RNA sequence: GGAUGAACCGAACGCCGGGUUAAGGCGCCCGAUGCCGACGCUCAUCAGACCCCAGAAAAGGUGUUGGUUGAUAUAGACAGCA
RNA sequence: CAUAGCGACGUCGCUUUUUGAUCCUUCGAUGUCGGCUCUUCCUAUCAUUGUGAAGCAGAAUUCACCAAGCGUUGGAUUGUU
RNA sequence: AGCUACCAUCUGUGGGAUUAUGACUGAACGCCUCUAAGUCAGAAUCCCGCCCAGGCGGAACGAUACGGCAGCGCCGCGGAGCCUCGGUUGGCCUCGGAUAGCCGGUCCCCCGCCGGGGUCCGGUGCGGAGUGCCCUUCGUCCUGGGAAACGGGGCGCGGCCGGAGAGGCGGCCGCCCCCUCGCCCGUCACGCACCGCACGUUCGUGGGGAACCUGGCGCUAAACCAUUCGUAGACGACCUGCU
């Protein structure tokens, strides 16, 4: 059932605290609450960290567990994290709300013109597709 | 304490086939098929091979009481492997000093009717669950078979049996008559 | 303290608002279990209680004392004329309970039934349903009612029949009809739709609602005996001859 | 808000549902609560069969006609769990119990609209998934309720109706796709805006 | 042209559980519901505005029947966003449930 | 003696001098205190009941915080106490899994209140060691001594319950 | 403030505006936690829930959670079957 | 044969249907015993319903559980309770 | 005659969840175990039914005021206005749900050309996303390029269909009459530009009440008292009758 594991060497993106929007690798577990949690390559510096603020990846890092932080960047960078990250369609998510947040009032004019364009086009093409499906007369 | 793992691990015969709809095992196997879901218990059900069939019950961060719920699954599930490969027969007796019980199997074997329990004038009529036949043993002078493929439902009617034959204002441990489960077995005896 | 000896109390609290019937013709209440396995048939009737008298009849009650014996046992004779069918009504289930979802009058309401929908007769001009007849007759009346019983017949869980008694058969002074709904059981709403449509403007006798030697429930309100005191009211003993204020009450 | 405030009572709590309805209309807000059938209590249906007993033997020793009315219908239930919330004794209480409608079952006016979901009140996110809950609407039929079945039934309409409609918009959407697929040269000129300015990822 | 203004309720007036000041009430604004989101409408002025039976004269504008309350936003109240408003006049408590506008006016942005 | 998330102190100290022994000894002790004016009153506690020494007889010639030497490792810590119950006095060895020994010890604090409803006046601290993971004999902390642990999140509860207060999705638990 | 209360806790008082507190609180009544609060314990078919204070004991529990002492065990424990 | 049923020596409680202890309310007045009448409530259950145990063979009885729905009477003597 | 008596006679009822208890399967604790998860039976108790009353609670249906000016109903947002009550300041037209899992799409089997399964492919810190979507208000005049041109408007008519849980709603056709305008990007200038200032901006042709005018299409009734009854009764009330 489950696919996301919590493990040594899985990155994890932090949703809230000191730290929120960043990504880290998972370098130990303490009791059931917390995980020694180290970013070298997205700065956060080696700390403990509850695991109510971790939201797990997919990538995991191939380091042994409680390593420094020279072998954590190694693995980071080598099979870069940041770029495979940035690839992800929820990186992209959050980039897309960050630029929504971020919206101007000229910003948000434009938004509304070439939204009204647009959906009267899809409107129309989904009108003529309803009409074109409407021709059936078959016993 | 809380325990990170625990799992159980139960083997599947060659002839019987499971799927897991969630936590709603369903066994196929030569008998017939049985269903049951487990959804009021928090585990992680999975088949592992393709080869020997394997079905895995894992639970993750359980306390004492639910880290009991674990080998209880893996045994009802092991019991519908073995009602739908070799079913469940039970074999009832009934025990009388003076009045013979006389036990009566209407229909398809749904329903049983004893006659003369502790000779009285009641008729008791007393309604298997569905899937379950009872008939007179031919082996035994005194003998009720219950056949089934599910092993609550055929326990469930032996013991709706044995608690319809039940002595009243007396002493029970003179009075010892009664229809009791002789022994349980299964069908095909493989 | 205690009451000194137990003694069962004095009439039932099942029937408290022991007060005036808001009705005089008494109503159902709870009509028979619909089963639609049985007969199309109708579950009550209205009669008048003419008198009383005794029969002999002979037992056949095995095991007792008066088993092939003659007996004579009390009747009350019932006068019921033929009911008359003016109406059907539907019901529709709904979370707040059974509602009135239709109603269908039959053309030609009798006369005595028309008086029931005035308080002073002699000054009415009876125009009761006169507007609402002449829909059984043009062709956008008849459609309108059409769709009223196909929405009885697929929207509606129980019917009933509006049914009026005959004054002009009884020797009573009254001309003024009984109107009662009796329930229809037995069948699909359609089959009973039917049944009862049928049944418009025609006559049903009670030995088509009533058959012979069966138990039936009979709902009345019973004779006024008018203001009374807690002795003849609630059946209390008498207090002593030497009580001061009165006797006939309840001392506590 | 300005609009009436439909809320779903299926997988709800009682007490934590009725506070957030209780604070609402007292901010002068119409709010609607349907299926109150669906809505739960935590703790074991006999615990709270009990404690719903408990208050059925809460009568006026003298009068009963006048003491404490027990209603069992699932919505007469929540609508009374709510005014013990509210100052109901007060004229601002009872314009603030007013502003509010509860049903059991989604009655016309509300099974063509969108219902929403309080999250703080949901069994879900507010009860271990160990721990035995109860249905207001078994309780409610096990203590005097008498529309369980009908209600039952018509709620199973208002389904069939409802996949029906859903499946009228799933093929409406999918031909919404398949349009914006056909024309999308003189699509992506505004794409690119939406796109630039994080709408539409 | 449009709203111009935020939503807000009169929630009611600053108190204890068994005093009440009514110089200083409560607002709710719709969509600010943590403290720190309330430092934009600190300061800005808000308006009860009500209907009665006489026509009142309205500035650049014919006598209506639309009479304003005004006040001010003062301080952010509670972690959940509440404000606390004062207004010229101490609102009547036929208001509390009811609409104040806060209308951007002494802008810091 | 309340709490916080409390810090060790070297406490050291020693009588004043007087014409019976111009050099009385010095004595040193770790306390685990919120602050040092509560770590020096629990060092003349816990001196007056060892030796015979006062606040007014003697002075504390040093009071200074002990930072971990290690707070990147996680490490096991052995705590032996002493505490008041309702009935009696026992002696209990708890073990902890935490990167600071100040940590630790307020685990052990909070555990201590949980468990045993034993406040923080009641509890004396009298060892802290860090101890090898073939030492520990608690199964709760031997159970994350794996080289490959592994496991998941199962019914991860929504926590923003009021953000949005009101919606039309029902939350999702997996993850 | 303790729902309520001569005596408890805070604090003593001219008529007011602003700020801040005490004791006590912050689901809703009812101002204030609508914190992405922390760690555990606990399921009650009479749960529990705050000085005075408004109800309970001895004695038990193979419910569960910690802890103390002791003992057996690959020279094969323990439990089952013989 | 300690514990079916009992329970010495001790010891922990509950109740306010006994009687005390006190004197807070009432002395510009709360009509003071018993019976009769009438309603309701409690359970620490006499009977009845459903059960468990016995030194329960049956019959009768005894102990205990859920349980107050229903019932618990007619008389001689006495002002009597 | 009436009233009346265990001093005569008649009638008195069905389910559900369950308590105690006895069990099933089954761990915990390779055994056992009625219990932990999951099940079964289960009662003068409990709740409901039957039965009594019927909410400042509803429903369906009937008739709705004259022979004289005399009242009323519907249709027209038809007009001119009064009196009074104020709120509000875009909409969302809907799967069922699970949560130790969901959602979307597609090829083969089965049921009326649409759904249900088995594959297979996608998404899942929900993006086919309520942290969302839709509509978007300055108005016109020259004036080009794109979208459309199988298009929009009709308080325009007539017809059909769906919706009953409180349908008080929604959808589709036929005729006729308009403009090629409304949507985006441009060209072009203009409007009280009221000289810094508040209640501005909507729902809205709002709700409710008396009244005037204007036309069309329609209706001509009951209740109460008085009288009578006596199935009723202190009085009210109730059951009744009256070319
Ligand atoms: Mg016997
Ligand atoms: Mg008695
Ligand atoms: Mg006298
Ligand atoms: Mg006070
Ligand atoms: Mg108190
Ligand atoms: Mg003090
Ligand atoms: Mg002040
Ligand atoms: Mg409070
Ligand atoms: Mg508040
Ligand atoms: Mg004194
Ligand atoms: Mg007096
Ligand atoms: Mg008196
Ligand atoms: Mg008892
Ligand atoms: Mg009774
Ligand atoms: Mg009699
Ligand atoms: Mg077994
Ligand atoms: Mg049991
Ligand atoms: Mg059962």
């Amino acid at each position: 059932v489950f696919r996301r594991f919590v493990e040594v060497g899985r990155v994890a993106y932090v949703s809230f605290g000191p730290h929120a929007g960043k990504l880290v690798a998972i370098v130990d577990v303490i009791d059931q609450n917390r995980a020694l949690v180290d970013g070298p390559c997205t700065q956060v510096r080696r700390q403990a960290m509850p695991f109510k603020c971790m939201q797990l990846t997919d990538f995991i890092l191939k380091f042994p567990h409680s390593a420094h932080q020279k072998y954590v960047r190694q693995a980071w960078q080598k099979a870069d994290i940041n770029t495979k990250w940035a690839a992800t369609r929820w990186a992209k998510k959050i980039e897309a709300r960050e630029r929504k947040a971020k919206m101007t009032d000229f910003d948000r004019f434009k938004v509304m013109k070439a939204k009204k364009m647009r959906n009267r086009i899809i409107k129309n093409e989904v009108k003529k597709l309803q009409k074109a499906a409407l021709l059936k007369a078959s016993p | 304490m809380k325990t990170i793992l625990s799992n159980q691990t139960v083997d599947i015969p060659e002839n019987v086939d499971i799927t897991l709809k969630g936590r709603t095992v369903i066994v196929k196997g030569p008998r017939g098929t049985l269903r049951r879901d487990f959804n009021h218990i928090n585990v992680e059900l999975s088949l592992l091979g393709k080869k020997k069939k394997r079905l895995r019950v894992d639970k993750w961060w359980g306390n004492r009481k639910e880290l009991a719920t674990v080998r209880t699954i893996c045994s009802h599930v092991q019991n519908m492997i073995k009602g739908v490969t070799l079913g469940f027969r039970y074999k009832m007796r009934s025990v009388y000093a003076h009045f013979p019980i006389n036990v009566v199997i209407q229909e398809n074997g749904s329903l049983v009717e004893i006659r003369n329990f502790l000779g009285e004038k009641y008729i008791r009529r007393v309604r298997m669950r569905p899937g379950v036949a009872c008939s007179v043993s031919q082996a035994q002078k005194d003998e009720l078979i219950l056949e089934g493929n599910d092993i609550e439902l055929v326990s469930n009617s032996a013991a709706l049996i044995q608690q319809a034959t039940t002595v009243k204002n007396k002493d029970i441990r003179k009075f010892l008559d009664g229809i009791y489960v002789s022994e349980k077995g299964t069908v095909q005896q493989a | 303290s205690h009451r000194k000896f137990s003694a069962p109390r004095h009439g039932s609290l099942g029937f408290l608002p022991r007060k005036r019937s808001s009705r005089h013709r008494g109503k159902v209440k709870s009509f028979p279990k619909d089963d639609p396995s049985k007969p199309v048939h109708l579950t009550a009737f209205l009669g008048y209680k003419a008198g009383m008298t005794h029969i002999v009849r002979e037992v056949d009650r095995p095991g007792s004392k008066v088993n092939k014996k003659e007996v004579v046992e009390a009747v009350t004779i019932v006068e019921t004329p033929p009911m008359v069918v003016v109406g059907i009504v539907g019901y529709v289930e709904t979370p707040r309970g059974l509602r009135t979802f239709k109603t269908v009058f039959a053309e030609h309401i009798s006369d005595e039934c028309k008086r029931r929908f005035y308080k002073n007769w002699h000054k009415s001009k009876k125009k009761a349903f006169t507007k609402y007849c002449k829909k059984w007759q043009d062709e956008d009346g008849k459609k309108q009612l059409e769709k009223d019983f196909s929405s009885m017949k697929k929207y509606c869980q129980v019917i009933r029949v509006i049914a009026h008694t005959q004054m002009r058969l009884l020797p009573l002074r009254q001309k003024k009809a009984h109107l009662m709904e009796i329930q229809v059981n037995g069948g699909t709403v359609a089959e009973k739709l039917d049944w009862a449509r049928e049944r418009l403007e025609q006559q049903v006798p009670v030995n088509q609602v009533f058959g012979q030697d069966e138990m039936i429930d009979v709902i009345g309100v019973t004779k006024g005996k008018g203001y009374k005191g807690v002795t003849s009211r609630w059946h209390t003993k008498k207090l002593p001859r030497k009580t001061h204020r009165g006797l006939r009450k309840v001392a506590c | 808000e300005v609009q009436v405030l439909v809320l779903d009572g299926r997988g709800h709590l009682l007490g934590r549902l009725a506070a957030i309805v209780a604070k609402q209309v007292l901010l002068g807000r119409k709010v609607v609560v349907v299926r109150c059938e669906g809505i739960n209590i935590s703790g074991n249906f006999y615990r709270n069969k009990l404690k719903y007993l408990a208050f059925l033997r809460k009568r006026m020793n003298t009068n009963p006609s006048r003491g404490p009315y027990h209603f069992r219908a699932p919505s007469r239930i929540f609508w009374r769990t709510v005014r013990g919330m509210l100052p109901h004794k007060t004229k601002r209480g009872q314009a603030a119990l007013d502003r509010l409608k509860v049903f059991d079952g989604i009655p016309p006016p509300y099974d063509k609209k969108k219902r929403m979901v309080v999250p703080a009140a949901l069994k879900v996110v507010r009860l271990k998934p160990t721990r035995k809950f109860a249905y207001l609407g078994r309780l409610a039929h096990e203590v005097g309720w008498k529309y369980q079945a009908v209600t039952a039934t018509l709620e199973e309409k208002r389904k069939e109706k409802a996949k029906i409609h859903y499946r009228k918009k799933k093929q409406l959407m999918r031909l919404r796709k398949q349009a914006e697929k056909n024309v999308e040269k003189k699509i992506d000129k505004y794409t690119e805006v939406l796109k630039t300015h994080g709408l539409l990822v | 042209s449009g709203r111009l203004w935020s939503k807000a309720i009169f929630a009611g007036y600053k108190r204890g559980l068994r005093n009440q000041r009514e110089h200083t009430a409560l607002l709710k604004i719709e969509g600010v519901y943590a403290r720190d989101e309330t430092e934009f409408y600190l300061g800005k002025r808000c308006a009860y505005v009500y209907k009665a039976k006489n026509n009142t004269v309205t500035p650049g504008g014919k006598p209506n029947k639309t009479r304003v309350i005004w006040g001010k936003v003062t301080r952010a109240h509670g972690n959940s966003g509440m404000v606390r408003a004062k207004f010229r006049s101490n609102l009547p408590a036929k208001a509390i449930g009811h609409r104040i506008r806060v209308m951007l006016y002494p802008s810091r942005i | 003696k309340a709490s916080g998330t409390l810090r060790e102190y070297k406490v050291v100290g020693r009588c004043l001098p007087t014409p019976k022994c111009h050099t009385p000894p010095l004595y040193r002790m770790r306390i685990f205190a919120p602050n040092h004016v509560v770590a020096k009153s629990r060092f003349w506690y816990f001196v007056s009941q060892l030796k015979k020494m006062k606040k007014s007889s003697g002075e504390i010639v040093y009071c200074g915080q002990v930072f971990e030497k290690s707070p990147l490792r996680v490490k096991n810590f052995g705590i032996w106490l002493r505490y008041d119950s309702r009935s009696g006095t026992h002696n209990m060895y708890r073990e902890y899994r935490d990167l600071t020994t100040a940590g630790a010890v307020t685990q052990c604090y909070r555990d201590m209140g949980a468990r045993h409803r034993a406040r923080a006046h009641s509890i004396q601290i009298m060892k802290v060691e860090e101890i090898a993971a073939s030492k520990c004999r608690r199964p709760a902390v031997k159970q994350f001594h794996d080289s490959k642990i592994k496991f998941p999140l199962p019914h991860r509860v929504l926590r923003r319950q009021h953000k949005p207060r009101f919606t039309t999705k029902r939350p999702n638990t997996f993850f």
